[PDB]
Order: structure tokens, then C-alpha cells, then sequence
């Protein structure tokens, strides 16, 4: 079955630095947007939602809203990589992607964060 | 976190009616993509709706619209599926499951393997 898998369940990062976290899922020789979701959160909060190709528009300001992005270039290849910049201390807490491309499957990744 | 547990399955004869209840708990935020999959013996679960408690949007599958439909209560503790004009193709084990998903994702995302939260099934038959 479709299966999402972590290269690391955990990152430790600096305060004030970037972060990229990444989860990996099955890819096909071409990159069919149409049928792709890729679901980022922090606990319940949505970070990301990239649907049909197109990243869902956020209006509320938030923490995440500026410093957040999916690396869209790396979809193909089968990475969901959600880079954070500027890292505060509360971006520490459980992660979880969930990706669907034609089955679907989820994982969850911790970040600690030191100041 | 979050527990789920099914109630009102049974046996009817077609055009029969039954009424699904999913009583939800944990914390809300966790729980705010509501679905009903249905499993028939030598098939995968399928998604037959979706709801959203926190907008209460909603949506059916092709296969149960017209007939089916889903709702909560107003403290959000549970969530049903009425099964109207029900036919023999209608006959499966029925799952409530659960997730934080917001929208358009939860009301795009099908797949079983999505959802992390899951009822134990009730038997629905049409016979
Ligand atoms: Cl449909
Ligand atoms: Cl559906
Ligand atoms: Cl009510
Ligand atoms: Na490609
Ligand atoms: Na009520």
C-alpha cells in the first residue's frame, strides 16, 4: 500500500536558524498535480495545503504564514519538504505531513528547538 | 486524543432506513474532519461523506446522494449518517473515522489511509 516514510523522525535545530523537514512518498515518472494533496500541520494547525497544483491562499496572519513553504520543485522526486525560516521557539512540537497520491498515508516528525 | 464508537446497524429489507451514530471525543481540533467509509466483504474502504464540524460543510459520495445523509449534534459529541432508500449494494461493514484535516482537504482526500482515527464498524445489511 502507499506508504509515507521520515529519513528522521526528529530534528534538533538552533534558534534563529532555517529548517527543512521532509517526508517521502512513492512517485510516478511524471508529476501528476491533478491527483497529488500534501498536508503539512504543527499539532491541529495547518501549515500547508497544496491541492490541484496550487498552494491554498492564508489570509490570517499567523505564526507560520511568512516563514513557511513547501519546496515545490522537490515533489517530483518524491520529497514533501516543508522549510521554516527564522526558527522560534514555538515552531518546537510534533509535525505531520500527510500526502494522498492515489493511496495516502501520514507521518509525524518532532522538532526541538534551542535557544 | 480522540475515541469514536459506532451505533445502529441492522438488517432491512430494501427502500429500508437505518440511522448511524459516531459518538466523538477528544479534543476538537483533532477530530474536525468527520468521515463515513463502508467496507463490503472483497472490497477496500471507501469514503461515502465527509463533514467538516467546524463550518458544518458537507459532502456525499455519487453512490449515497440523494439518500444518505450526515449531521452532528449541537455539542458535537456525535455525528450521524441516515440511510435512507437503502439497496442491496448498500450492504457493508460502516466506519466512522476521524481526523484534523481543514478544507478543501478534507473534503478532497478519499483514502482510507488518510485518516488516523477510526470506529470499531457496524454491519449494515439490505436483504
Ligand atoms: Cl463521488
Ligand atoms: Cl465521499
Ligand atoms: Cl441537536
Ligand atoms: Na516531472
Ligand atoms: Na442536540
Amino acid at each position: 500500500a502507499f506508504t509515507v516514510t521520515v529519513p528522521k523522525d526528529l530534528y534538533v535545530v538552533e534558534y534563529g536558524s532555517n529548517m527543512t523537514i521532509e517526508c517521502k512518498f512513492p512517485v510516478e515518472k511524471q508529476l501528476d498535480l491533478a491527483a497529488l494533496i500534501v498536508y503539512w500541520e504543527m499539532e491541529d494547525k495547518n501549515i500547508i495545503q497544496f491541492v490541484h497544483g496550487e498552494e491554498d491562499l492564508k489570509v490570517q496572519h499567523s505564526s507560520y504564514r511568512q516563514r513557511a513553504r513547501l519546496l515545490k520543485d522537490q515533489l517530483s522526486l518524491g520529497n514533501a519538504a516543508l522549510q521554516i525560516t527564522d526558527v522560534k521557539l514555538q515552531d518546537a512540537g510534533v509535525y505531520r505531513c500527510m500526502i494522498s497520491y492515489g493511496g495516502a498515508d501520514y507521518k509525524r516528525i518532532t522538532v526541538k528547538v534551542n535557544a | 486524543q480522540v475515541q469514536l464508537q459506532e451505533s445502529g446497524g441492522g438488517l432491512v429489507q430494501p427502500g429500508g432506513s437505518l440511522r448511524l451514530s459516531c459518538a466523538a471525543s477528544g479534543k476538537m481540533s483533532s477530530r474536525r474532519c468527520m468521515a463515513w467509509f463502508r467496507q463490503a466483504p472483497g472490497k477496500e474502504r471507501e469514503r461515502v461523506a465527509k463533514l467538516l464540524t467546524t463550518s458544518g460543510s458537507t459532502y456525499l459520495a455519487d453512490s449515497v446522494k440523494g439518500r444518505f445523509t450526515i449531521s452532528q449534534n449541537n455539542a458535537k459529541s456525535t455525528v450521524y449518517l441516515q440511510m435512507n432508500s437503502l439497496k442491496p449494494e448498500d450492504t457493508a461493514m460502516y466506519y466512522c473515522a476521524a481526523d484534523s484535516f481543514e478544507d478543501p482537504t478534507c473534503t478532497l482526500v478519499t483514502s482510507s489511509g488518510a485518516f488516523q482515527y477510526w470506529g470499531q464498524g457496524t454491519q449494515v445489511t439490505v436483504s
